[PDB]
């Protein structure tokens, strides 16, 4: 476990940025694919007809 | 400015007969009636159209050409015309002829004949015009900029209607609109010029006297992409606060300080509804950056007005939405309107006085709460791949 501590003194705190880093982009992932989805709902929901003069 | 008031005498049916007498010595006595293509449900969707083609075509009274024949020796002048909500049928004539001018509204109202052999034409021939009503290329977007702002109701819907229902339809349909729609307390018999009122109200007393007794705005936009055409009309609205609506002049204000190319402003007003924006046509390369620039314009408005402009505005609409001495047939639209819409004729003292309460705080609040941060409909036809897409106009929306 020493030997381990000094190969790594931030261990701990590694881990604890982890934690938050983990946290934080639970948060802005959805948030920024729902607004992926807001700003290409538009197209995603285009509807396209061909009216050949005919 | 004495202003000859619009002295309006109900009648017991309820056509709220009115009348502004005017020196002119000609007259334009009309009908108004609150029916258009709000009213029809998708199965009777061109039935007030195709009876507009057919209301001159002869009653039991006045058979074949009897009808234009007569206002055409009185040497009166015959016109009607349909919208979403109301259709009117006018004569402008020489006053004296007020006794014939009534009693020949009276047959077109009802006593009305429809000849199905006429019918037969009058649907080739409103089918044909409609092969080339694609023509108007400015009518297009504006049933456009209809259709995909009010999506699924009965405001989407043109006046003209769809070919099929032009070619599907039969006498009866057209009685049962011409008796659903066509009712006594829905009905104003408007005179505007050299026209005594008593006259008019015993004429109608005479002749007339039988008459019988959600809307939503979509945030949408419809793109109709054909290239061979050499300009390109794109039109851009938001929800029009209403007939009634008092804002509605300090929105008129601000069209006027409005006033690429071709670039006109509308605030087209229905039954607590409306569209309010602008329309251009522009060449192709241009279409971006005239909207840019009218996005821009909207937006001086809702943040940075200006007294002097505001004037400038103010005065405009005051030159305008005088309708009065305008003519004889214009004054009696307006009547014919004002009592359809407003039920009451609002007399041009009132229209100033709200036109002078306006000032630029109002404008750019009002402005705010129509034009800031708001979905439109756009309706583009043309060459319009440079016309941008929603989100772009959805961003120039605000700053």
């Amino acid at each position: 476990t020493f030997l381990r501590w000094a190969s790594e003194p931030e261990h701990d705190h590694r881990k604890r940025m982890g934690l938050k880093m983990l946290l934080m982009m639970g948060l802005l992932l959805p948030l920024t694919y729902a607004m992926k989805r807001h700003k290409w709902s538009v197209l995603k929901s285009r509807k396209l007809a061909y009216r050949p003069p005919k | 400015q004495s202003v000859p008031e619009t002295q309006v005498s109900i009648l017991d049916n309820g056509l709220r007969v009115a009348s502004e007498q005017s020196s002119h010595a000609t007259c334009t006595v009309g009908v108004w009636i609150d029916a258009g293509s709000r009213y029809e449900t998708e199965k009777n969707n061109g039935a007030g159209y195709f009876l507009e083609h057919l209301a001159f075509k002869g009653t039991k009274n006045r058979p074949g050409n009897a009808l234009e024949k007569e206002v055409e020796s009185i040497g009166a002048h015959l016109n009607a015309y349909s919208t979403r909500e109301h259709t009117a049928y006018l004569i402008k004539a020489l006053s004296k002829d007020l006794p014939k001018v009534v009693e020949l509204l009276a047959d077109i109202v009802q006593n009305s004949s429809l000849e199905d052999s006429q019918i037969e034409k009058e649907r080739d021939v409103i089918l044909r015009e409609m092969q080339e009503n694609d023509a108007s290329m400015q009518n297009v977007v504006f049933d456009y900029l209809h259709a995909t702002a009010f999506q699924g109701t009965p405001l989407a819907q043109a006046v003209e209607g769809p070919s099929e229902n032009v070619r599907r339809l039969s006498r009866t349909d057209l009685t049962d609109y011409l008796n659903r729609h066509y009712k006594a307390p829905r009905m104003v018999l408007a005179a505007a010029g050299g026209v005594e009122h008593q006259q008019l109200l015993d004429l109608a007393q005479k002749h007339l006297s039988s008459v019988s007794r959600p809307c939503r705005f979509t945030g949408s936009e419809i793109r109709h992409r054909d290239d061979a055409l050499p300009l390109a009309h794109v039109a851009i609205a938001v929800e029009g606060p209403g007939w009634a609506n008092p804002d509605n002049v300090t929105l008129q204000v601000a069209n006027a300080i409005i006033g690429c190319q071709s670039f006109q402003t509308f605030n087209i007003s229905y039954s607590d509804t409306g569209l309010l924006g602008a329309h251009f046509v522009c060449d192709a390369m241009s279409i971006d950056d005239m909207v840019f620039f009218l996005q821009g314009q909207w937006m001086r408005l809702c943040t940075s007005a200006t007294e002097s402009e505001v004037t400038r505005g103010k005065n405009i609409l005051r030159n305008a939405l005088v309708s009065h001495l305008d003519g004889t047939t214009p004054v009696c639209e307006d009547i014919g309107r004002s009592l359809l819409t407003y039920g009451r004729r609002i007399p041009l003292a009132e229209w100033e006085s709200r036109i002078q309460e306006v000032d630029a705080q109002m404008l750019r609040d009002i402005c705010s709460k129509y034009f800031y941060d708001q979905c439109p409909a756009v309706a583009g036809y043309g060459p319009i791949e440079q016309l941008p897409d929603y989100n772009r106009i959805r961003s120039g929306m605000f700053w």
